[PDB]
């Protein structure tokens, strides 16, 4: 028993951590196969992270513009490209600690863990979820671009997430490992602000599901409503509307408790337009949306 | 916007 | 900005995780040099379970009794002793992936992350508190045993938990690498109490500033207590008296902030008197007792 | 008390 946000074991991870440096700027890369993946605004001075143009900025940088190193060995950088907003670097090695892996983009309302690194080196680990405003409200300093976001899958890592930056909110923005940024946000240091976020209803649900497996349960009710009349309610609430998969998914909850998801959702609902009073759901008087039916279900 |  | 429940980098941790099979019981071991380290309950019965008598199961027991599988490599048992609450296993292959390590105790109100395992194999990680009663409000199902907890110390790693046992109310029981329980429990199928337990203050306070040092404000006053009438306070809501030992360890953080312990000790007066009214604390509604100063500094 |  008990329930906890969990990441997963970095160690597959931390073997493809290296050190990226151009310049006087210094960040993390991912090393896999032959291939280092960092963002590409290492090549950035300065001044040109205000107004880049890439492929001018790129073409003037060689090879011998970028140190590499695993560990202390220092790797020779044979080959460079541009794949939308990362840098691929060929390399004279293979990374003999190369995992099984795949290149993922997560949805948002998915969770996934986060290698924090500097200069290379494995900092911490925690977990966090893709917010429907596409950032991610992360722990982040100065040097950690290049750290990664990504799950297991039995012995399969699969990488989702690439950190490029934070915004003005102190929420995080960043890439997949193809190089495209989640959400409408650019490699530039100009003003760029997180859309309106909203509330990530799934895990809500499944939240109340833990709370009801652990005996918190003040909150059930025997209305009844439909998924067109719960979304209506929550989008004016700044909750996503519910899908039909999101209520396939609910399903094993649903049995394990007895509880119709509709049945949540009418609970739910109630919450919402009455608020919570001071009452409390697991010890807090806000609900939870970064814990997801895949957690509650696999932590009983 | 602060790059990290 | 951004602050993270966060656990170590488990790469060391996972490469010393192995299986260990006693009849028809399957649980985790730590496998350091050529000793592998499991929960001594591996040895029972059902019907043993109940009252154990651990020196008669142990010498009953052979070199041929246990099995130990680091993947899918059977490891060859050629020793055995009782060490308190854990099982010695001596194999004939040293672990070749064994970083350097200690064995600590570790005090009520620090903390360590859990690498919990099943069936030898990383499941998950993530980061936890020794309880002020010596429990640890973990996240464990069958299996869990012989999952460890551990902290980095530069390159050491130190081992301070090894997991064995859940108590009736849902919170969890385990040893050092000595084998030696943490508080008053017996590794017995028996009902089991622990101790009313108490907030961690120290703890409570570091959280508080490192909220201060990512934006959040506004719990903050210009009222002032003396350490003492703070104390009256704080006893009165379950808190553990604040010592000037901990005074001085939230140091470093009261001067990066500006900010005088005891100014944020009536920031916490007020907040355990008042309430929060709504309004959050890193996105909590709980005051959290589970970063200590160092988890604080490390991670900004 | 349940032995994990």
């Amino acid at each position: 028993s008990g329930f906890r946000k969990m990441a997963f074991p970095s160690g597959k991870v931390e073997g493809c951590m290296v050190q990226v440096t151009c310049g006087t700027t210094t960040l993390n890369g991912l090393w896999l196969d032959d291939t280092v993946y960092c963002p590409r605004h290492v090549i950035c001075t300065a001044e040109d992270m205000l107004n880049p143009n890439y492929e001018d900025l790129l073409i003037r940088k060689s090879n011998h513009s970028f140190l590499v190193q695993a560990g202390n060995v220092q790797l020779r950088v044979i080959g460079h490209s541009m794949q939308n907003c990362l840098l691929r670097l060929k390399v004279d090695t293979s990374n003999p600690k190369t995992p099984k892996y795949k290149f993922v983009r997560i949805q948002p309302g998915q969770t996934f863990s986060v290698l924090a690194c500097y200069n290379g080196s494995p900092s911490g680990v925690y977990q966090c979820a893709m917010r429907p405003n596409h950032t991610i409200k992360g722990s982040f300093l100065n040097g950690s671009c290049g750290s990664v976001g990504f799950n297991i899958d039995y012995d399969c890592v699969s990488f989702c997430y690439m950190h490029h930056m934070e915004l003005p909110t102190g929420v995080h923005a960043g890439t997949d490992l193809e190089g495209k940024f989640y959400g409408p946000f650019v490699d530039i240091q100009t003003a760029q602000a997180a859309g309106t976020d909203t509330t990530i209803t799934l895990n809500v649900l499944a939240w109340l599901y833990a709370a009801v497996i652990n005996g918190d349960r003040w909150f059930l009710n025997r209305f009844t409503t439909t998924l067109n009349d719960f979304n209506l309610v929550a989008m004016k609430y700044n909750y996503e509307p519910l899908t039909q998969d999101h209520v396939d998914i609910l399903g094993p909850l649903s049995a394990q408790t007895g509880i119709a998801v509709l049945d949540m959702c009418a609970a739910l609902k109630e919450l919402l337009q009455n608020g919570m009073n001071g009452r409390t759901i697991l010890g807090s008087t806000i609900l939870e949306d970064e814990f997801t039916p895949f957690d509650v279900v696999r932590q009983c | 916007t602060v790059a990290h």
